């Protein structure tokens, strides 16, 4: 329902992170039916995708920033649950994925 | 307040520094500064057409005219030297 | 085109008619195009365009001079 | 005569004879329908060109 | 009834710890309060007999990137009984949640959603705080000063993909910014 | 750099690694007024522009083409 | 209960309407309007334009009532500038605002009647709509988006025959309203499709931010032209109609009466309009005459500066609201002292009205939702900027 | 502008 | 209430007497003159202030009035004008490129009222729908052709509002 | 003398007895404002206007006379104000905002920039006398 009050410590932020992760995990079966993802992706590759996003945003130590990140993730999850976003959008974002980098960039363009 | 354009006033000595009232505000300027420069120190930017800070003073355009209490006629602030205790007036009807 | 007065003729052959109105107007300034091959929907010169759209009261023969 | 550019068209208008040393060019017979008023000094030998119209004015006698 | 009367009455009646800035002028009588006293102030101004403010006209945000508390939230209020208008303002940055007033004024929901969509300010105890105006999946808050005018992404139809797709923006003619500011201002 | 606001803002990660210049623009040489001074600006160094090969217009693909100005 | 979708893409009902209805049986339990299909970023585009350049944006906000938004923007700019407007310009602005109110009321009433199923009054009303758009096309150069009302005075003067033609129009608009009223008011089907539909109490209208006909249908006598008068509205005589039951029928009756009173105000403005100049004499804020710019140096300098930089509004912020045909149209203008607005929020009456569709339609038939939508006179140009 | 600042004033 | 009133209002309920009153109005409007116009042949009334297709005017001597002041480009709220200028061979200030985006134009007339030499005007033409997008990217040649084609009507209109502008 | 047929406002219904409901609400308001500290601006204003309205409701029996003397809306718009004031008093009691901070400071900006006459300005008529009497009570 209502937006939760702002957290006061990192423990509450971690608890909200875990709650949101569990909510996203329970939301996995619904997406597999709303979008024809049955013969597309394993039911654990998506789980790993959310885990990887949480882990690469895991260097934050500000509880307010963590709460805002959780809120944005929950908004994205609610949007994906509804038919608002197109099918290829989630498949375009939620899929897990030789001389020198400098020389290839040099061959490409002057603006690195 | 700060000088117009962030201008830096170099005081050679603290002894030689007169005091003027640009708009009722106490302003400390070195001896030798003009009324226009004293106004520039006090954040007031006087109109000018013929005055350039890198060129010699020549009060032709008469655009920088201000009011001075001990003056019957407006003075060209670009050429008038600043005197201690002088009260300048810029936004007055004159 | 019945009970109407021909105002003038255009260089393309278009004929311009006028009828007098009293209180509600209607069919008082129109053109009989000299062509019938779909008439291109835009063949009125600048001197007659103003008269047709009631912009100016000059016919267009007078607008030339 | 679409082959003539406006430069060539304005280069064919003969200069206007003016008796005085100065002429005011407005650009049209009706002042409100022309360009801003332009005062041209005719103290040279070559015709003096209006910077709006391109019209050239030359002094008549001296 | 008037700016001269409302100012004095609210100076006397209101608790002092709520309001920290009071302007009385012809442009509008404003009140500036901390974000933790906003709800209390509006509840007081909605129920008091001599300050019966029962209409919330709108809620808007203002972006000031040079301030520490970046965003300014403005509550324009109207009192039909006394024919007077009151403006109440608070200040919040990008990572603080201010109290919602949907409990007092039911119409506040859509303006609060619009403020969150346009500036990124979150409201505590809002029944549903989701974007209302921007496109689905929109990233970024457009009404911020640091948000580019044309945005970051562009929309076009992809024939091989057989759907309307989103691509990074690439203008055929960039926005020409004209600097008309005068040095004699 | 604690770019947490950049992460919770919505700017794409590609544009969050830009190099900017913070500077105060100086007075123009063609005017003696000093009104447009004292303000500080962020220069994103957005120089990647080209010419439209249909009308000669200036095309760009940089969102921060004129934000700082 | 199941979930329903009305997206009418055809402009037989708005055009960008998107309702997600939760219906138990034939009743609707909640109406969730999805807006944002016409959000064009108008508010952000204002900050990148000069005060003069941002004026045409307000024509396209409530595109059935064009002069109402320009009047509000001009009044806000004058308030932030302390610019005095000549009396003739004020009379012209009031006259055209009332013409705009009549146009909006006609379009609203007959587009609402067409949704119910009455096809005839639509074309009968659009005839008079064409007649009034002729008057707009005469003074300005545009039939609809006329940038006529401007912050200083008004853009330009009236042609010769405009007053005579407007008087001729007013000689018959009363009979036009009478015929339109005869088609709908006494009809039993029209009564049965509006009576007791969309009832709102005064407390609900105040809480949800209702204004204009929506608010005055509940018994609240609140008119911004009488509570906070602007221009010469305090020198004109007109009544304020007030409803008794708050249903859709009272809204329709009040919408008829408001248009009759607008006719009355138009007649008074025509009779009492004085002579004089149409703009403020401070040429630092208004353009010079085309004959003066081509003859005087200072007039040319003013023309150049106005049409490149424009005027600079001193640093301040204010909220000005006018009585738009839909309701209270407000502009929250913030100025930082430059030639471009720092912030300009547009308070659209349709926003607060479409927000309240959820509670007006609850426990109503599906066929009554179209009437509830049409009685609010919602256009989405203003709902989502 | 008369931007005077109030105080508890004991 | 009265038996007479009950009888009177019960008859009107059953005899549909408030629908015959609408049928009579519709029928009376059936036998009436129509107000529709034959668009290809007769056009609707306009005004000399009408803002239609843009046109670049020239002096009666054959010189274009545009002096490349870019004052119309700076006032355009839609940024629909792009102007490139340089010193001509004679030394006159003239445009090399003057193109207007008719897909960005909002037809507000700000450019017409900002031109100090009356070079850019909006003519009475409103029938210029094209079959291709880049035919709506008017350039200097197209605008000059419009000015030459509509010169007499544009001149008459500008003469008309000489008393107002 | 007769009962009010209609209030003219949708949702607001005529109360058959308004001198018996207003008197009780005002008595409750006076008995419940006691918990607020004596030297607070809210208590003085609330205990002033409530006292006058209670008295006025006491002297005169008919509702028409009560409407005339108070001159501020109908009695059905006064019952709702009394109930809202009771609710506000309760919320003040539970919030307890009466504590003046030691570091309190307020910037009272006084701008005097004039605005034009044609600009929309909210101009009400003079308020009833108690709206001022409470004001001098607060100042004193
Ligand atoms: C299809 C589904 C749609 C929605 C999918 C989700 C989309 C958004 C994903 C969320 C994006 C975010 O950044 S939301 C989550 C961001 N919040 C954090 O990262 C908190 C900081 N991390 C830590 O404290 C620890 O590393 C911790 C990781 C907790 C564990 O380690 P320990 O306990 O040992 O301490
Ligand atoms: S009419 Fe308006 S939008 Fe079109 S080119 Fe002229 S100024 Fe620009
Ligand atoms: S058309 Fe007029 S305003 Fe535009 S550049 Fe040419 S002379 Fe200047
Ligand atoms: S600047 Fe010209 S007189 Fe001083
Ligand atoms: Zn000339």
């Amino acid at each position: 329902i209502g937006v939760p009050p702002n957290s006061a410590n990192l423990t509450e932020a971690r608890r909200r992170v875990f709650d949101f992760f569990r909510a996203a995990c329970r939301s996995i079966p619904t997406i597999m039916d709303i979008y024809n993802l049955q013969d597309v992706v394993a039911p654990s590759q998506l789980r790993y995708a959310i885990s990887a996003q949480i882990r690469n945003n895991a260097h934050i130590t500000d509880p307010k920033v963590i709460d805002l990140l959780i809120f944005k993730g929950m908004e994205e999850l609610t949007d994906i649950v509804d038919h608002a976003k197109q099918r290829h959008h989630i498949i375009g974002q939620y899929v897990v994925g030789g001389k020198t980098d400098f020389l290839k960039n040099f061959y490409t363009s002057n603006y690195f | 307040r700060n000088p117009v354009g962030g201008a830096r006033v170099h005081f050679s000595n603290p002894e030689d520094a007169i005091e003027v009232f640009v708009d009722g505000y106490a302003v400390k300027v070195p001896k030798g500064f003009t009324v226009l420069q004293a106004c520039e120190v006090a954040g007031v930017d006087i109109p000018r057409f013929c005055y350039h800070s890198r060129l010699s003073i020549a009060g032709n355009c008469r655009m920088c005219l201000v009011e001075v209490e001990k003056s019957p006629k407006p003075v060209a602030s670009c050429a008038m030297p600043a005197l201690p205790g002088m009260k300048i007036k810029t936004d007055t009807p004159i | 085109n019945i009970g109407a007065t021909l105002v003038g003729v255009d260089k393309f052959g278009n004929k311009y008619y006028q009828k007098l109105g009293d209180t509600q107007y209607g069919r008082h300034r129109w053109v009989e195009y000299a062509s019938k091959d779909r008439y291109n929907a835009s063949q009125v010169p600048a001197e007659w365009h103003g008269w047709l759209h009631f912009i100016t009261d000059h016919t267009g023969d007078e607008l030339l001079s | 005569r679409s082959k003539k550019s406006p430069m060539e068209l304005i280069s064919e208008v003969p200069p206007i004879k003016v008796d005085g040393r100065i002429v005011a060019c407005e650009g049209d017979t009706n002042p409100a329908l022309g360009h801003p008023i332009e005062f041209i000094c005719l103290d040279l030998n070559e015709p003096a060109i209006c910077k709006y119209c391109g019209l050239r004015y030359v002094q008549d006698h001296h | 009834m008037d700016n001269q009367f409302i100012f004095k009455y609210s100076w006397e009646t209101l608790p002092k710890k709520w309001v920290k800035k009071m302007e009385r002028s012809e442009h509008g009588n404003r009140f500036d309060t901390n974000t933790d006293y906003l709800f209390q102030l509006l509840c007081f101004l909605k129920l008091h007999t001599y300050t019966r403010v029962q209409v919330l006209i709108d809620i808007c945000g203002v972006d000031y990137p040079s301030r520490k508390r970046r965003f300014e939230v403005v509550y324009n209020l109207l009192s039909t009984r006394y024919n007077s208008r009151i403006r109440v303002q608070t200040s919040a940055d990008e990572v603080t949640r201010i109290s919602s007033v949907v409990s007092l004024f039911p119409s506040a929901g859509w303006w609060e959603r619009e403020v969150w969509d346009m500036f990124g300010v979150s409201f505590i105890n809002h029944p549903d705080l989701r974007r209302i105006l921007t496109d689905y999946g929109f990233e970024g808050h457009p009404l911020r000063k640091d948000f580019p005018l044309s945005g970051y992404v562009q929309v076009r139809y992809d024939d091989p993909e057989k759907r309307v797709v989103s691509e990074p923006i690439e203008m055929t003619q960039e926005f020409r910014y004209f600097d008309f500011a005068s040095p004699w201002e | 750099k604690r770019g947490e606001i950049g992460k919770v803002s919505g700017i794409p990660e590609e544009h969050l690694s830009r190099k900017v210049i913070i500077y105060s623009p100086a007075r123009t040489a063609t005017q003696s007024g000093s009104g447009k001074l004292g303000k500080w600006k962020i220069n994103f160094v957005s120089t990647l522009k080209w010419e439209n090969p249909l009308m000669g217009w200036t095309s760009t693909g940089d969102p921060y083409a004129n934000v700082g100005d | 209960n199941f979930t329903l979708n009305f997206g009418p893409q055809h402009p037989a009902a708005h055009g960008v309407l998107r309702l997600v209805l939760e219906m138990n049986g034939e009743v609707v339990e909640r109406a969730e309007p999805h807006i944002g299909l016409l959000h064009r970023g108008t508010e952000k585009l204002i900050e990148y334009k000069t005060y003069l350049q941002a004026l045409p944006y307000f024509d396209r906000l409530d595109y059935v009532s064009m002069m109402a938004q320009e009047h509000a923007y001009s009044l806000a700019v004058e308030k932030l500038l302390n610019c005095e407007v000549p009396l003739r310009a004020q009379y012209i602005r009031v006259l055209f605002c009332e013409i705009t109110r009549i146009l909006n009321h006609l379009l609203a009433l007959t587009t609402h009647a067409m949704d119910v199923g009455a096809l005839t009054p639509f074309l009968w009303a659009f005839e008079e709509r064409e007649k009034l758009l002729e008057f707009y096309e005469r003074v300005s150069g545009a039939r609809m988006h006329a940038s006529f009302i401007r912050p200083g005075g008004v853009a330009q003067d009236l042609p010769l025959g405009l007053c005579r033609d407007i008087d001729s129009f007013t000689q018959q608009f009363a009979s036009r309203i009478d015929e339109l009223e005869e088609m709908l008011t006494g009809n039993r089907i029209w009564k049965q499709r509006l009576v007791d539909i969309g009832t709102v109490t005064a407390q609900q209208a105040k809480d949800w931010g209702f204004s204009g006909v929506m608010l005055r249908g509940s018994g609240v006598c609140w008119d911004l032209r009488r509570a906070a008068p602007y221009d010469v509205y305090d020198q004109l005589d007109f009544d304020v109609p007030v409803g008794t039951r708050g249903d859709c029928y009272d809204r329709y009756c009040i919408r008829i009466e408001e248009m009759r009173q607008s006719l009355r105000i138009i007649v008074q403005c025509l009779n009492q309009m004085p002579s004089g100049m149409i703009k403020a004499d401070d040429r630092k804020l208004c353009p010079p005459s085309r004959c003066r710019m081509k003859l005087s140096m200072e007039s040319l300098i003013h023309h150049f500066e106005l049409y490149t930089e424009g005027f600079s509004v001193p640093a301040s912020s204010t909220y000005t609201a006018v009585e738009a045909p839909k309701g209270e149209f407000g502009v929250f203008l913030v100025s930082n002292g430059s030639n471009r607005p720092y912030r300009c929020k547009i308070r659209a009456p349709g926003f607060a009205h479409s927000q309240g569709l959820d509670f007006m339609s609850k426990h109503h038939m599906l066929a009554d939702v179209v009437t509830i939508i049409g009685t609010q006179d919602i256009v989405f140009g203003e709902v989502d900027r | 502008i008369r931007r005077y600042v109030l105080t508890k004033d004991n | 209430k009265d038996w007479n009133t009950v009888f009177e209002r019960s008859i009107n309920t059953l005899f549909l007497t408030e629908m015959v009153r609408g049928l009579s109005l519709t029928l009376k409007y059936f036998f009436d003159p129509k107000v529709t116009i034959n668009y290809p042949f007769e056009k609707g009334p306009l005004s000399p202030r009408f803002r239609g297709e843009h046109a670049l005017r020239r002096y009666p001597t054959g010189e274009e009035r545009c002096i490349a002041c870019k004052l119309c480009e700076a006032v355009c709220p839609a940024q629909a004008i792009t102007i490139e200028a340089e010193e001509r061979e004679d030394g006159s200030r003239r445009t090399t490129r003057y193109d207007i985006d008719m897909t960005k134009c909002i037809y507000c007339g700000f450019c017409q009222e900002a031109c100090p030499v009356d070079a850019i005007v909006e003519g009475p033409n409103f029938e210029f729908a094209t079959e291709t997008h880049e035919e709506l990217l008017y350039d200097k040649e197209k605008l000059l052709e419009n000015g030459d084609r509509w010169e007499t009507e544009i001149a008459e209109n500008l003469r008309s509002e000489s008393l107002y502008r | 003398a007769k009962v009010k047929q209609t209030t003219g406002i949708v949702g607001l219904d005529v109360v058959p007895n308004a001198r018996a409901v207003l008197i009780d609400l005002y008595s409750k308001t006076l008995k419940e404002i006691q918990a607020v500290p004596e030297d607070e601006g809210y208590r003085k204003a609330v205990e002033s206007f409530t006292r006058q309205r209670l008295n006025v409701c006491k002297e005169e029996e008919d509702w028409e006379m009560i409407e005339k003397r108070l001159g501020c809306g109908q009695v059905e718009e006064l019952i709702e104000e009394a109930r809202d004031e009771l609710t506000l008093i309760g919320k003040m009691i539970e919030w307890d905002p009466w504590g003046v901070p030691d570091d309190y400071e307020c910037e009272v900006i006084e701008n005097d920039a004039p605005i034009p006459k044609h600009v929309p300005q909210h101009r009400p008529g003079p308020l009833p006398e108690q709206f001022y009497k409470t004001l001098e009570g607060l100042i004193a």
